[PDB]
């Protein structure tokens, strides 16, 4: 993208300068916490920070900072290339847009599928994950990771 | 702002957090990670209160009172059952890994964790699993390390790194194996590492020097005293047990030294406990040393003084105001000589003239932390006035404070402040003959000889105001850096100019006065600070008198045939050969001193004076603040034959025995009234502390805690019969626990902090009007002089630049916090921390000499050839040779002298 | 005792170009030294601190805070088997038993020949293909306890 003129100085003739870097971490779960992400980006121990102040006003090196997930920024270009009305007219739920959902652990088809919000967990588990494996009975589930 | 705590309405400061506001109201909230000087971080999670949305809210929410602003209409509950349960739970979680160590822990009885465990009500253990353990580190001679007792409250790293600016202490590791210490074994490098023993709320960091001779806090006899190890006059609580000085605790003073000392004043008390001190008057008769009691010593000394023609008195800046005045009265005003050299005295009286006639307000030590720009001229502040260096560091962090206040971030939210002000800091410009310890935060450092530092100061003054004398021969790059300094100083709202007499140059002080006068002419709120050398240097300067050279001239010419030397070893202010010859010429030498000095071999009478622990008196700050120090203990309580009186008591009785042939052991307030009657510029010392008739509702102030042990056994091995309690006619304090030490008592002299439920140094919160403020009824001490209405003139004696001339070597003074002071370097724990005697040389000069690093060179000064090993100093300038002042064989009077015959041995 | 190589110093300085504060390159500098030497030795902390202009206390605290910055010597290959909940459900304990019985070491230990260092790690982000392992740079998914003695023979 830098060689193709999509990054660096004067992108698309607009005059906007944007430099993108990739910073590979050194293995701590707490580094995903956004204030602790900022602290780890500054080269410190990734202890979190109290809020307020939020990173929007005092974030990375004191400057304003916006921390967003990978999937949110992956959602952004479709919003800006197809419009607002398309994004609110793909799911009849209070949560607009689509989400990468998926069931894991001793199901027939463990994986990941992009589904609209409002999809029930039963139809994910039975149609996309295929239900549980042979000779296993479903006793529990966690909806959104180890912290739920 | 208005807050409602448990239904009770309180009026507080809305700019405070709820923890400091509620502690100021006498409410008890347990806390670990918060400090009044370090701010709030929210680590320990101990200070939980329950906040409600309004008056008609019942469910509430647990908030952390140190991270919650005390805004208007706030509703909190401390004594809510859920808040109490959670605070007990936090104490319990800390207790899960804590070692069973209290009987063998130096913090016991003084432990903030012990206090908060008791306060939360947690005494039942239901944890059955193992405790984590840690290996300890060796942190040097002063601090003992025990990581098992740590509760991971992060106070040590916050203090040592964010506050004291030290770089070798950190936190290592993760989840529950966090380790607070150095990256490897070795001595802690910061000059303020001693305050970790009071910052740490557990026994992880403890006083190793006290651990050698440990006694619990309830067993101490405490007194409010002044530190004697430099001119800053930090308030201390020395505490004794079994007749020896045991510990120096910090004594809170919201105006001077609030929570912190330096390592010299905290750990160099050990000269008091030396076994070779004079404990009895000794008269030399032939080769015999006859021990006398007080009466016959006074009679013999008075007879010898009466048969002599002229008696001269040589004082000291070590001795109190009362002692120096008593010597001045005994020998006469015209016969009284200050014990310092002529050049030292000239620099001292110039510093005094700038302070009390220059029309620029000299700040207190606490107020230094509010200045917007700092210029340090010639003075190695970290090695001579270290608490001024710490206050300078806080003033430098003031810029991040202002930036965070611009974004509506509260003043206690220290992590947000340090994040907003990343590396931005207020301008600091230091000058020295080499590198200093303030170079890490200095915007610029100038390594130059004292003439060139003075010329830089004069040029800064000329660029700020053209009426100041101009400096010719300024290089274009030095002129550019001078313009940088001028732009930083001119734009500051509150500039501060720091200098002192330790640089060894009159012109450095003149340049600092010129910069301050130029800044005052532009209307700036400029302050000036002067660092004197000894504890009572400004008091001896205000008293005045001839130099030591004049006294030696009188002794050598035979015009004086009797010399009384008060608390002076005479070798740190003059050459030893001249002093020895002059004292050997006199037919009477009488040394009134508390330390075995080298001039006692020639002395015909030695009066065993008392040190600051065994005496009362007044000392004057470097800022001109009169401060009383009170006696800690009676030296004769355990050894009945010890005749160790106050110096002024000895000299007043000697004067009375010379006049009316009878001994008169006077009282301290009589001597103070004599001072304020005869010397009108010292009239402020009367109000430094109240008289011996001061009572709190009829009772004296207690020196020892109310649970003092061993009353009928501490002297039983000497005699089973209990002696009389020692009588203190001099002060308002009693040598017992039959007295008052209430935090709500109307006094300002607090011997030690203790409240029921607060046995730690956190007990000081009860003795203060607001936490981190002043003492409840004002700080002790009184300024002698106000800011003058009219200023000085510009000093026009601009020196020429340093010319390195062949054969001569200009002695550049290097100061060390451990070694430059006399009494503290006599203390046996300092020899481990002392630097080796190293003579500093430029690479060019050492290459010219054919000398590398480490080889020993011999040089002759005043007919005395001494040999020292060479250390290469890149920051030094050629033609200069570096010497450590105050060490063995190197008097501080050598600062600015020249050297001859510097050749390899 | 320790001397940084020229390539290490150039990589550290080029990392320092990317950040507003040179302290922000501390993790990458530690990873550069670790990639060059297998682990970060004791003198490397002071060398990195001198290059970056920050105290060695903060570099040591960063090195001991992060689990993938090895402050003790490791083997030539670092096996990292996933510990977390989905690999627990899929049976990482059989994989751990197979690794221990083949290498004759506990987790956190190195074999006598210095060939392997066994380490448990957190989730590897490969939970639908568990149980998961990570030898030095390669992720191996769909593990079975019978595939371990064959999979450890392609790491000499
Ligand atoms: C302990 C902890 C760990 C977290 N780890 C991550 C993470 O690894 N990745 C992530 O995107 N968010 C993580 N978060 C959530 C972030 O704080 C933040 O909500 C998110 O990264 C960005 O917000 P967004 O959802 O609008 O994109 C974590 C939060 C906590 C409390
Ligand atoms: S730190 Fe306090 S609670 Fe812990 S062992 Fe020492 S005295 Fe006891
Ligand atoms: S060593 Fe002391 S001050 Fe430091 S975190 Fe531990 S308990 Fe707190
Ligand atoms: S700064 Fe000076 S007065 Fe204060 S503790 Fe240190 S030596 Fe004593
Ligand atoms: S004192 Fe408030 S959380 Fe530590
Ligand atoms: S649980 Fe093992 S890869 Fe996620
Ligand atoms: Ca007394």
């Amino acid at each position: 993208a830098t060689e193709a003129g999509l990054l660096g100085k004067n992108i698309m003739g607009t005059g906007f300068d944007f430099e993108l870097f990739v910073h590979t971490g050194a293995g701590r779960y707490i580094c995903g916490e956004e204030t602790a992400l900022i602290n780890s980006l500054e080269g410190r121990r990734a202890n979190p920070r109290s809020k307020p102040p939020f990173p929007a006003t005092s974030g990375a090196w004191g400057k304003p900072t916006c921390v967003n997930n990978v999937e949110t920024l992956c959602n952004v270009p479709a919003i800006l290339a197809n419009g607002v009305e398309w994004y609110q007219n793909i799911s009849k739920s209070k949560d607009a847009g689509t989400k990468l959902m998926g069931f894991s652990g001793r199901v027939k088809n463990p994986g990941l599928w992009e589904l609209p919000f409002g999809t029930t967990a039963r139809e994910i588990l039975e149609d996309y994950a295929g239900g549980m494996r042979d000779g296993l009975k479903f006793k529990a589930w966690q909806p959104g990771g180890a912290g739920t | 702002a208005t807050i409602h705590v448990d239904g009770k309405e309180y009026e507080v400061n809305g700019a405070d957090n709820l923890l400091e506001a509620c502690l100021s109201l006498g409410l008890d909230i347990p806390y670990f990670c918060w400090h009044p000087a370090l701010g709030s971080v929210g680590a320990c999670r101990q200070c939980a209160v329950k906040q409600y949305q309004n008056a008609e809210d019942t469910r509430g929410r647990l908030v952390m009172s140190c991270m919650t602003p005390a805004s208007d209409g706030t509703f909190i509950s401390i004594d809510d059952e859920e808040a109490k349960q959670f605070r007990e739970s936090v104490v319990e979680w800390l207790m899960t890994n804590h070692p069973h160590d209290c009987p063998v822990c130096e913090e016991g009885g003084n432990c903030h964790l012990q206090d908060m465990t008791v306060m939360t009500g947690h005494s039942f253990r239901r944890y059955r699993f193992t405790k984590r353990t840690h290996r300890n580190q060796d942190l040097g001679p002063f601090i003992s390390h025990e990581m098992n007792r740590c509760i991971a409250c992060y106070r040590c790293v916050r203090y040592y790194k964010d506050y004291a600016g030290g770089t070798d202490l950190g936190v290592y590791g993760a989840h529950d194996n966090v380790y607070f210490g150095r990256p490897e074994d070795g001595t802690l490098e910061s000059e303020f590492s001693g305050n970790l023993v009071e910052i740490c709320p557990t026994g992880v960091f403890t006083d190793k020097t006290h651990s050698e001779r440990y006694n619990r806090k309830w067993d101490m006899q405490f007194a409010p005293s002044i530190c004697q190890q430099c001119s800053i006059g930090c308030n201390i609580s020395p505490g004794e047990r079994y007749g020896e000085l045991r510990r120096i605790e910090n004594r809170y003073n919201g105006t001077v030294n609030h929570y912190f000392l330096c390592d010299r004043g905290r750990f160099g008390y050990g000269y008091v406990n030396l076994k070779d001190r004079p404990r009895q008057p000794v008269q030399r008769r032939g080769d015999d040393f006859i021990t006398l009691n007080a009466e016959q010593a006074m009679q013999g000394a008075a007879d010898i003084l009466r048969q002599s023609k002229k008696v001269i008195g040589i004082g000291s800046p070590r001795a109190s105001v009362e002692s120096n005045f008593a010597l001045r009265e005994l020998v006469g005003e015209e016969n009284f000589y200050t014990g310092i050299a002529h050049g030292e005295q000239e620099r001292l009286q110039l510093a005094l003239k700038v302070l009390r006639e220059g029309g620029i307000y000299t700040p207190a030590l606490r107020e230094i932390e509010s200045y917007d720009a700092v210029l340090v001229l010639g003075e190695d502040v970290t090695q001579t006035g270290a608490r001024v260096a710490l206050a300078v560091r806080q003033a430098v962090k003031g810029k991040a404070r202002e930036m965070a206040a611009a974004q509506k971030v509260a003043d206690w939210q220290i992590a947000a402040i340090l994040n907003i002000g990343q590396r931005a800091k207020h301008p600091l410009f230091v000058t020295n003959v080499d590198d200093t310890r303030l170079d890490d935060i200095a915007a610029w450092t100038y390594r130059a000889p004292v003439e060139d530092q003075a010329r830089l100061g004069f040029a800064i003054a000329h660029a700020l105001d053209n009426s100041a004398p101009a400096v010719d021969g300024i290089e274009p790059e030095l002129q550019s850096k001078i313009d940088v300094i001028v732009q930083a100083l001119a734009g500051a709202k509150k500039p501060l100019i720091i200098s002192g007499t330790n640089a060894g140059s009159l012109e450095v002080i003149q340049a600092a006065a010129n910069v301050a006068k130029a800044l005052k002419g532009r209307g700036a709120d400029v302050g000036i600070t002067m660092i004197a050398r000894s504890v009572n240097s400004m008091g001896l300067g205000i008293m005045g008198g001839g130099s030591l050279e004049e006294a030696l001239t009188e002794l050598e010419t035979g015009r004086a045939d009797a010399v009384v030397v008060l608390e002076n070893d005479l070798h740190r202010h003059a050459s030893a050969t001249r002093v020895n010859a002059a004292l050997a010429k006199a037919p009477l030498v009488m040394v009134v001193d508390h330390q075995r000095t080298a001039i006692m071999e020639n002395a015909h009478l030695v009066l065993s004076a008392a040190s600051f622990a065994e005496s009362d008196g007044t000392v004057i700050n470097n800022e001109g603040r009169a401060q009383r120090f009170f006696q800690v203990y009676d030296p004769a309580y355990y050894d009945s034959k010890t005749v160790m009186l106050e110096s002024w008591r000895w000299l007043h009785s000697l004067h009375s025995t010379l006049l009316s042939r009878e001994v008169d052991w006077t009282q301290l307030d009589h001597v103070i009234d004599a001072v304020v009657a005869k010397i009108p510029e010292l009239a402020g010392i009367k109000d430094a502390a109240p008289d011996a008739t001061f009572r709190i509702r009829g009772q004296k102030l207690a020196r020892e805690p109310h649970r003092y042990s061993g009353r009928t056994a501490m002297r039983a091995n000497i005699s089973v019969h209990e002696p009389r309690q020692p009588q203190d006619i001099d002060t308002m304090f009693t040598f017992s626990m039959e007295g008052n030490n209430q935090p709500t008592a109307h006094r300002s002299q607090v011997p030690f902090a203790w409240a029921p439920g607060w046995n730690s140094p956190q007990a000081w919160n009860k003795f203060q009007d607001e936490v981190g403020g002043k003492l409840r009824f004002g700080d002790p001490g009184v300024r002698l002089f106000e800011t003058s209405e009219n200023g000085l003139d510009y000093f026009t004696s601009v020196p020429a630049r340093f010319q390195p001339q062949d054969g001569k070597w200009r002695i550049a003074p290097y100061y060390h916090l451990f070694g430059s002071d006399e009494l503290s370097q006599r203390a046996p724990v300092f020899q481990s921390r002392m630097p080796q005697p190293y003579i500093k040389l430029n690479p060019a000069d050492a290459a010219k000499l054919g000398v590398n690093a480490g080889t020993r060179v011999s040089f002759s000064y005043d007919g005395n050839t001494v040999t020292l090993p060479v250390e290469i100093a890149e920051g030094l300038t050629a033609g200069q040779v570096g010497l450590p002042m105050g060490m063995s064989g190197i008097a501080p009077v050598l600062a600015g002298a020249h050297l001859e015959d510097l050749k390899e041995a | 005792a320790f001397e940084l190589s020229a390539a290490e110093r150039e990589a550290i300085e080029h990392e320092m170009h990317h950040y507003e504060d040179p302290r922000a390159a501390s993790i990458e500098a530690l990873k550069i030294v670790q990639k060059q030497r297998g682990w970060v030795p004791d003198g490397a902390i002071h060398a990195i601190a001198d290059v970056l202009g920050i105290p060695a206390s903060d570099v040591e605290g960063v090195a001991t805070f992060y689990s993938q910055i090895f402050r003790q010597p490791v083997g030539r290959h670092v096996i990292r088997y996933c510990d977390s909940v989905v690999c627990h459900i899929n049976g990482y304990q059989g994989i751990q038993a197979a690794l221990e019985k083949k290498l004759n070491i506990k987790p956190g230990q190195t074999t006598f020949d210095g060939r392997f260092t066994l380490l448990p790690t957190c989730c590897l982000g490969n939970c639908d293909k568990g149980p998961n392992m990570m030898i030095d740079e390669d992720t191996h998914a769909h593990l079975t306890p019978e595939a371990i003695p064959e999979l450890l023979e392609r790491y000499k």
